[PDB]
RNA sequence: GGAUAGUGGCCUACCAUGGUUUCAACGGGUAACGGGGAAUAAGGGUUCGAUUCCGGAGAGGGAGCCUGAGAAACGGCUACCACAUCCAAGGAAGGCAGCAGGCGCGCAAAUUACCCAAUCCUAAUUCAGGGAGGUAGUGACAAUAAAUAACGAUACAGGGCCCAUUCGGGUCUUGUAAUUGGAAUGAGUACAAUGUAAAUACCUUAACGAGGAACAAUUGGAGGGCAAGUCUGGUGCCAGCAGCCGCGGUAAUUCCAGCUCCAAUAGCGUAUAUUAAAGUUGUUGCAGUUAAAAAGCUCGUAGUUGAACUUUGGGCCCGGUUGGCCG
RNA sequence: GGACUUUUACUUUGAAAAAAUUAGAGUGUUCAAAGCAGGCGUAUUGCUCGAAUAUAUUAGCAUGGAAUAAUAGAAUAGGACG
């Protein structure tokens, strides 16, 4: 079998320069959970429709439907 | 918009499809060398056409032409390295007389039978593709391998499969396992 | 030509041919092995000649 | 002699005189006039699909005598009606009126074939299967 | 002069009357974006190039314009036209020739998946973002490599360097089978680890997996062209076949079948287009008395073509290329 | 010593010429289509060959040639050299 290999003086330096997908292979960095691409992108388009704070328009929402 | 992957076909078909004299000779070459289909004959008739064409084009150029010498030799130097062109046939006028069996002779197919190892061309086939043979360290299962001159001596059964040591097959090892469980107890 | 001639007879002969099932036989080899069958047969043993070296003669002759 | 201009400077007249006599070449004329797009029952296409109007027994030309079992198909794309033959034995029963058959040429470069007068096309599939699939009973005609 | 970033009839004022054209202008057609290039392979040529690169154009049709270095932008605006969505009928809102997907069209073309790990791009910028791109899916478009079996034993023929008076068989050896014998292998399947961004598959590899009805190769043909049947049964100018020539009306070498056989073979057939074959477009290279084809005749402008002749012959110099002789 | 084609056509050499593709050199992707890779050595801190070359000339530019084929010139001398 033929492959490639890296030896970093100072593991701290290996934690700085390794592509993070290898760090999780070695248990040297946590696998980060995230929404799927499609779900993320969709929340970005949803937060586009909003200009400003959020919670301030939620007072506008709340001021109506009391009705 | 990724660079295109180039490719080319390796063979050619004959102009007249029904020729008794040509269909016999092709059958013969099939049986002598253990070939599969006319396509394998055809692929070689092709290589020969390309090499005779480049030679023809070189032989119409004046000798001592840098192109004629440079490409002339290299053509001859590759044809010798495989054992297609004889230790001296080495002029270009001779490659033009070369023919198909000269190539067909150099098949790892035909070399596995040529020295021992087989006792058939058809035994030679089933052997090669079935993983027991090696050229140096390397298992080669392609019957078209075209054994080159100085690798001829390294051809012997592979580090695996029973014929090279290292366990018998799993057909045999099953036969050893029926004699044990049954009348052994 | 007249276009309205009879369609009544379509499929006449195919319908009225007695069906015959094909007989079971051994499987012939495929690939390099069949081709070997042709070589050793067609010319090795030379079992058929009138001088014409027949491929598929009719029964008797 | 020879009757054609040989002058080194005559290329224009050689050039055009051939452009002019190319028009007696059948397959050059056709391809230039776009006969395929215009006068052809297919659009010049390899196959055309259409629906069966009625079935026509066409009697064959001499010395042969027989009834040739064709269908009349109006093409989905041009609406032009064309009469097409049905191959093999009894396949006529595989095609019924209003059946939407796939059509193909007879391979003659648009000339009629054999003893069938005027039939320039042949049936290929009925209702989306095949004739050989049906005739050989590899498939059944889809239940309507 | 005005305008433009700037040249310029780009536009305006005045003034001239020019400008293109049988060496084909102008117009009409293109099932026309141009090019790198593609198929065909004596040569000369013929045909094709929507489409991976470069250049152009457009973003339903037109025009307008805002911002900005850069747009006459369309995942910017304005308006008309054509479409077209939501509505409480007051109003609002849209441009998939981006990626997937739908409808329609048709002979004709795949998933509403995964990811920034690679390639590179952008930004205030190592980090964010990227349907650019890449991953997987579909995919007999093309292309490469090439399993479907290999080797022995018995029993007749066999040819049989023999040994022969009379199977007196020497010792082999080719094919054959209701006969046996073990060997082998991946197609699959599957721990693992490998691969990978994560997976998939490939490569590697434990445990498995080959004896016929399996792990069963197909597609076309068997009168000529053209490779292979005067075999059997059916049909009876009917059904059908047949590119072409032909075949079938009761002994069908051509149909429908069985058997056998040929050809190519994970591929083979059919239609269409195109090239070679075509010296049947002919420059190379055709033909024109009768086969297709010399204008009834002469004149003649474009075009094409156009006799000969003007420094030959002689004498020196310098240094290169290949050549047989020796290691 | 540096500079004439009267005015051309023609022909030689060269420059300027994208990659892909085509031809082709090198290279055992196990063969192959491909790809532009790789090849040594102790594999302990290394060494190293590559990634050629050929090719439209229609037109332009530079150039050597003057056969062929055109073309210009003194005739009412309004000709040449000084
Ligand atoms: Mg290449
Ligand atoms: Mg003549
Ligand atoms: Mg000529
Ligand atoms: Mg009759
Ligand atoms: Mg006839
Ligand atoms: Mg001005
Ligand atoms: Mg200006
Ligand atoms: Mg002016
Ligand atoms: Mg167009
Ligand atoms: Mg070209
Ligand atoms: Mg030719
Ligand atoms: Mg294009
Ligand atoms: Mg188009
Ligand atoms: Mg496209
Ligand atoms: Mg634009
Ligand atoms: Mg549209
Ligand atoms: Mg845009
Ligand atoms: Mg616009
Ligand atoms: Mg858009
Ligand atoms: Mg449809
Ligand atoms: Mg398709
Ligand atoms: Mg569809
Ligand atoms: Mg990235
Ligand atoms: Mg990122
Ligand atoms: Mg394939
Ligand atoms: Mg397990
Ligand atoms: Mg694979
Ligand atoms: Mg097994
Ligand atoms: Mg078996
Ligand atoms: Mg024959
Ligand atoms: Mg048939
Ligand atoms: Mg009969
Ligand atoms: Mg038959
Ligand atoms: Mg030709
Ligand atoms: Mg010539
Ligand atoms: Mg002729
Ligand atoms: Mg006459
Ligand atoms: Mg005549
Ligand atoms: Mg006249
Ligand atoms: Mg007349
Ligand atoms: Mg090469
Ligand atoms: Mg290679
Ligand atoms: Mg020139
Ligand atoms: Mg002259």
């Amino acid at each position: 079998s033929v492959g490639f290999g890296l030896v970093y003086n100072s593991v701290a330096e290996a934690k700085k320069f390794e592509p993070t997908y290898r760090l999780v292979r070695y248990g040297l960095a946590e696998k980060v959970e995230k929404a799927s691409r499609q779900q993320r992108k969709q929340k970005k388009n949803r937060d586009k429709k909003i200009f400003g704070t959020g919670k301030r328009l939620a007072k506008k929402v709340a001021r109506r439907n009391a009705d | 918009p990724r660079a295109p992957r180039t490719y080319s076909k390796t063979y050619s078909t004959p102009k007249r499809p029904y020729e008794s004299s040509r269909l016999d000779a092709e059958l013969k070459l099939a049986g002598e060398f253990g070939l599969k289909n006319k396509k394998e004959i055809y692929r070689i008739s092709f290589q020969l056409s390309k090499i005779r064409r480049a030679a023809r084009d070189l032989l119409t150029r004046d000798e001592k032409d840098p192109k004629r010498l440079f490409e002339g030799n290299a053509l001859i130097r590759r044809l010798v390295r495989v054992g297609v062109l004889s230790e001296d046939k080495k002029k270009l006028d001779y490659v033009l007389a070369l023919k198909v069996e000269d190539f067909l002779e150099r098949r790892l197919q035909t070399q596995v039978y040529k020295l021992g190892l087989a006792k058939s061309v058809h035994h030679a086939r089933v052997l090669i593709t079935q993983r027991h043979i090696a050229v140096g360290k390397q298992i080669v299962n392609i019957p078209s391998f075209m054994v080159r001159l100085d690798s001829e001596k390294h051809i012997d059964f592979a580090p695996t499969s029973p014929f090279g040591g290292a366990r018998p097959g799993r057909v045999a090892r099953r036969n050893a396992a029926r004699k044990a469980e049954a009348s052994g107890e | 030509a007249k276009v309205h001639g009879s369609l009544a007879r379509a499929g006449k002969v195919k319908s009225q041919t007695p069906k015959v099932e094909k007989t079971e036989k051994p499987k012939k080899p495929k690939g390099r092995a069949y081709k070997r069958l042709l070589y050793t047969r067609r010319f090795v043993n030379v079992t058929l000649v009138n001088g014409k070296r027949r491929m598929n003669p009719g029964p008797s002759v | 002699g020879k009757g054609k201009p040989r002058g080194l400077n005559s290329a224009r007249k050689l050039r055009v005189h051939r452009r002019n006599n190319r028009w007696a070449e059948n397959n050059y004329k056709k391809r230039l006039l776009g006969t395929a797009f215009k006068s052809s029952p297919f659009g010049g296409s390899s196959h055309a699909k259409g629906i069966v109007l009625e079935k026509l027994g066409i009697e064959s030309k001499q010395p042969n005598s027989a009834i040739r079992k064709c269908v009349r198909v109006q093409l989905i794309k041009n609406g032009k009606k064309v009469t097409a033959f049905v191959p093999n034995d009894g396949c006529l029963n595989f095609v019924d009126e209003n059946d939407e058959v796939l059509l193909a040429g007879f391979g003659r470069k648009g000339k009629a074939k054999g003893d069938i007068p005027g039939v320039r096309f042949k049936v290929v599939k009925v209702s989306g299967v095949s004739l050989l699939a049906l005739w050989k009973e590899k498939k059944e005609k889809p239940r309507s």
